[PDB]
């Protein structure tokens, strides 16, 4: 390009360094970096513009770090065999033709077909791969769609957490309309608010950590117009989310993991009872009310 | 999912008329149904699709009597949708009497749309209380609704008729309508006509042409109502994601609105945030202390200042909110609506509990009371003595809000983990 | 329905472009769609004793929706692929290279290599059941025969090459 | 292979008229018979071939009481063919009787065509129920054909008469013509004068000019009808090929019509696949549901998004079909037609078997019913007392045609494995 239009012009470099009888580091250093600046100022031409980097960012937060949350609530309705064991035969196609199947019904029947699923119980696996342009993207390496695919997973977990809050939530629908009941069956202390606070204001922090984050990346590519320097960015992006969304392993994120247990449990129980009565349901439930109280406690115990 | 959107009465199909061709305005369509060629966004939120880029809104109009309807009837807004849906004294019994013989064939009608349907979350009813031939026939189809969709979530924008005052029978018309409210809805959005008559002459001065700029606002908190669900954004994309922390028990379901212009003829979320906290910038007029907010901001986005402004509402200390209770005002952004002009880029929307509006229904118990003793203001027609000959379920009715009252000053005590 | 050499004339700066066995490949592939023209037009002349109006709905339609499968998504694709491909090649040796990779892909698509014992072999016993509705004009004894070897069919179409997706919704 | 039609009747000879011309138009020919020398294609699907550049078209044509007959005479699209065939009351037992008596050379000229035609496939009536001649004319005809070619195919092109309302003894031609139409015919294409209005109705605001746009519709169909014989295909390239699939049973052979522009004054195959399937678009006018469905695509070809459509319109669930068979909608696709100008360079074509026409003619047989016991509506000429005196062959025609409706809703169960 403009490389091989100025390359006599820095052959020349080189050839009066060559020519002078003293050399010095420091000349040296201001030849390479000259050099650098230009190389690097072309990739970065390249790939904002002809491959659509800009374009294409947004797009992997939608449906990667999940963006879109249309598409990833109703595919995990439609998909209650991740639920049972996998024979890791049949079902690894399976959730792809499902997928695909899904899509087909409203918003983005035939656009992007690229994107793929994958299997890393059922609701363990259920990854993600996607394809981009390779020889147009050489930032995007395969450390990058891991890293990404770990946040991937836990993104999943807090989805699921909050359809189950509201679906067990049918009390409203069917059970306190046209009825009544009596109680000290019928309440159980009605901690389903108060769990359902717990996962729904991490669902808040993570949604300001999210949009702060992919709004400072998408204000930095525009400053920064040498590719050397946009590495340091992605690097910095994707660990400043690694700490902020907590998936580090911590005291807290033990924490986390035990309330997202607690909770699972506790929503297998009343999804399960029926018509509401102890059915041995108590000992579970006074179990649950202390683990709940104990658990809480921890996360105040880090408070200054 | 899919809501299909059921309007009755005068003032409630022109509600629907009004939401209808304002979300005609929002998406880039005609009003014809052709889809534009200059257009991202979803257009299929209530939408059947035909193929001449026409979405058919799902929407069922109703009609009892009709005098505006045929004012609705010629318009180039009934080109839109309108899928031959049109099928025909002021008081409840009179609606409710004459539901009664013909609620078969509405509701093939809407079993029609129903299987026509895939997809289904919700049916919103577009009501007015004390309307005449809304009030009872409204209440009545409500019953059917729940008797046969025990699956299905019921959402009703209706009117609390307070102009200051003649119409004598309309405590009666809202104490059954409101028996019915409670335990026939799941989800209620109330508002109060003195309230938007005051905002109304707030912005201007007038008095005589109130209806249409009523009709502004309405469509406003309506939109702002379904801009989450109609543009992609992450949560409260479905009712029931909206409506869970709204309702911590099903006698509390009655929400609140918000608008954060007074006169519609950088300011960061803060700022309309704490005065959406303000009960003069709220459109629906011993302590009261809000059980559950949800706020809901489109406009300008300041990726960081979200949280500084939320320790910042926190340490302000406006509104402290129920003792027993682990109850938050909660923060939602969308983006600001395309394809249409805009003033105020802007915009704020609240949802809450509060038990203010139990005063309002004791001030319709009281008056019922009194009207009831003094027993010259249930206009003794025929609908009301083959409905009831003895007139004790008005009575119970009565009973049964003033239960919920109790059940209401019982919430407002910091003590409500007791029953009652 | 076996038998039948024709042959056609080339002149010999073509015949020394074109193989010989593409001949024979074009032969093996004529006789793939003499079987399903045969059991088209088997089932096209016929114009208690209304069972048989049962054992025809069920049938007609069955190798319809296969001629509708072979023909069109392997023989007209690939076809108006290929005159797409031969207009871009440039080199002597690129022609024959792409006339090649043409015959093994529409010799793949269409089975006539690989897995002929497995698969045809479904497809050879139900044109029999063409003979004997033909035949008739008993009964319930090529239902015994279809429904067995349909499931038989089907139970082997359950597995991924992976284009066998294509055809399995009947 | 080749077809002579067969034209009578007032209605029926503006088809036939109508249809050549429009041939006349597709193929590079002249209107008075010589082909172009500008000009692939065929042009030999229905012509016999003289010398001059001339296609002959292989029709036949018939007249009683002519009066439209004579102004299609004077054109210059009666120079393209007329052998020399012209050869000379308004109810179905005049048409029958003064058929009755020329029967022999009418078949005469049938004869010759027939001896000179080397190939032969079937024989296409252009007809025309309660056209008045026509009817009983045509009937009887059709007898005569039938009992002299067991060999040969035979389709109608005829019209159902309904136009909302003056005709009395309409349900009585209707219903022996149609008693002909079910036990001496192979193969019915029916169309609705009332759905035809309702489209011409849409697309224009005319009422008075309706018979020439009526024709419009009616070539473009009935050219789709045969593109796929006049330009080379690859299957259906003969009637019996296109028929087989369509007739599951001898007494379920009346076929569907579609056409997917509804004005006529890139949008994918799905889509008008997808709209072919809607009723608003079909021509023709409990739950009913389609025996088998062929739909015909010509225009622009995409060669992978035929399959992915497929996919599309089985997970769409618009349309399930009978119960008890493997019945699918199925594709066929058509060079669009050269050496014409065209809009909507996409256009597409359904045949299919539905059960919904049992309720038009149920309609006729309880209309028939009425004015049969009313007893004032038979006019009573000496035409139906030479035919029969008692008049118990249209009491017959009745009964058959009873049968077939319960023969049509019992395929209309999920169980029509049993007889009846």
């Amino acid at each position: 390009s403009i490389l091989k239009n100025q390359e006599d012009t820095f052959a020349a470099e080189l050839h009066r360094l060559k020519q002078q009888p003293l050399f010095s580091l420091v000349d040296f250093e201001q030849v390479v970096d000259r050099i650098r600046s230009t190389v690097a100022e072309h990739l970065w031409k390249l790939m904002v513009e002809e491959s659509d980097l800009l374009g294409q960012l947004k797009i992997i937060k939608d449906f990667y770090l999940l963006g879109r949350g249309e598409l990833f609530q109703a595919f995990i309705d439609t998909a209650q065999h991740m639920l049972k064991t996998p024979p890791t035969a049949v079902t690894e196609h399976d959730v792809n033709v499902a997928f695909q199947q899904s899509a087909h019904k409203v918003l983005l029947d035939d656009d992007n077909l690229l994107p793929l699923l994958h299997l890393t119980s059922g609701w363990a696996a259920l990854g993600l791969s996607y394809k981009v342009q390779w020889p147009l993207h050489i930032l995007f390496t395969p450390a990058v769609l891991e890293k990404y695919n770990v946040v991937f997973k836990y993104l999943l977990s807090v989805r699921r957490v909050q359809a189950e809050l509201q679906h067990c939530w049918a009390l409203q629908m069917q059970r306190k309309h046209l009825k009544s009941n009596q109680t000290d069956a019928i309440k159980w202390r009605l901690r389903n608010h108060m769990a359902f606070l717990v996962d729904n204001l991490q669902y808040y922090l993570q949604v300001d950590v999210l949009e702060s984050q992919f709004s400072q990346l998408l204000h930095q590519i525009n400053s920064t117009r040498d590719f050397e320097s946009i590495r340091l960015a992605h690097d910095h992006f994707l660990s400043n989310l690694l700490a902020q969304s907590f998936i580090l392993l911590k005291p807290v994120f033990h924490c986390l993991n035990e309330i997202l247990d607690l909770c699972h449990s506790f929503c297998s129980l009343v999804s399960q009872n029926l018509g509401p009565l102890d059915e041995r349901g108590a000992a579970q439930l006074s179990i649950l009310v202390k683990g709940f109280s104990r658990q809480s406690s921890l996360l105040f115990k880090i408070l200054s | 999912r899919e809501i299909i959107t059921l309007q009755l009465g005068q003032c409630g199909n022109q509600i629907g008329f009004e939401f209808w061709k304002q979300l005609c305005a929002e998406h880039g369509i005609s009003p014809e149904g052709i889809v534009e060629e200059f257009a991202t966004d979803r257009k299929d939120v209530f939408f059947y699709q035909a193929d001449d880029e026409h979405y058919i809104p799902r929407a069922v109009l109703l009609d009892l009597e009709p005098r505006v309807i045929h004012s609705i009837l010629n318009s180039p807004y009934a080109k839109l949708y309108n899928p031959e849906n049109i099928y025909l004294g002021n008081n409840w019994a009179s609606g409710f009497s004459q539901g009664e013989k013909i609620h078969e064939d509405i509701f093939d009608i809407i079993d029609r749309e129903a299987d026509g349907s895939d997809s289904l979350e919700g049916f919103v009813l577009c009501h007015s209380i004390a309307g005449g031939t809304g009030s009872g026939l409204g209440s009545y189809l409500l019953e059917r609704l729940n008797d046969r969709y025990p699956k299905k979530l019921v959402q009703t924008y209706s009117v609390f008729p307070n102009q200051d005052e003649d119409v004598v029978v309309q405590p009666y018309n809202s104490l059954l309508t409101l028996k019915r409210l409670t335990q026939n809805a799941d989800c209620v959005v109330v508002l109060d006509n003195t309230a938007l008559n005051r905002i109304a002459t707030d912005r201007l001065h007038i008095q005589n042409p109130s209806f249409s700029q009523i009709n502004q606002l309405v469509s406003t908190i309506m939109s702002a109502s379904t801009t989450t669900l109609r543009y992609p954004g992450y949560m409260n994309n479905d009712l029931i994601g909206l409506i869970a922390s709204l309702i911590p028990t099903p006698r509390l379901h009655f929400l609140m609105t918000g608008y954060t212009p007074l006169t519609t003829d950088k300011t960061t979320v803060l700022d309309v945030m704490r005065r959406l906290l303000q009960p003069k910038n709220v459109m629906v007029s011993t302590n009261h202390c809000y059980i559950a907010i949800l706020n809901i901001i489109q406009g300008e986005v300041d990726p960081t200042q979200v949280h500084k402004s939320l320790q910042r509402i926190r340490e302000r200390k406006l509104a402290n909110f129920i003792p027993w209770g682990p109850a938050s005002i909660q923060v939602a952004l969308s983006r600001k609506s395309p394809y249409l002009p805009s003033a105020h880029r802007v915009s704020g929307l609240m949802m809450a509990n509060h038990t203010s509006i139990s005063s309002l229904f004791e001030r319709t118990c009281r008056q019922y009371d009194k009207l009831r003793k003094r027993e010259a203001f249930l206009e003794q027609f025929r609908k009301e003595d083959m409905f009831k000959d003895n007139f004790d379920e008005m009575d119970t009715s009565r009973e049964i809000v003033q239960q919920l009252i109790d059940e209401y000053h019982a919430a407002t005590r910091p003590d409500y983990i007791s029953w009652g | 329905l076996d038998g039948l050499t024709l042959s056609y004339k080339v002149p010999w700066p073509v015949d020394i472009v074109i193989s010989l066995e593409c001949q024979k490949i074009y032969n093996q592939v004529f006789l793939l769609l003499l079987q399903i023209k045969w059991a088209k037009y088997s089932l096209d002349v016929l114009l208690q004793i209304h069972r048989m109006f049962l054992l025809r709905v069920k049938l007609m339609h069955f190798v319809n929706s296969l001629h509708n499968y072979i023909m069109t998504r392997i023989l007209h694709s690939t076809g108006l692929e290929f005159q797409h491909q031969v207009e871009e090649a440039k080199d002597l040796d690129q022609l024959i290279k792409i006339h090649y990779r043409y015959l093994s892909t529409i010799h793949d698509r269409c089975l006539l290599r690989e897995k002929v014992s497995f698969v045809k072999e479904a497809i050879m016993k139900v044109l029999n059941l063409a003979l004997m509705f033909a035949d008739g004009w008993s009964i319930e004894k090529m239902e015994s025969d279809f429904k067995n070897c349909h499931m038989f069919l089907v139970t082997i179409l359950n597995k991924a090459f992976p284009h066998l997706e294509s055809l399995a919704l009947s």
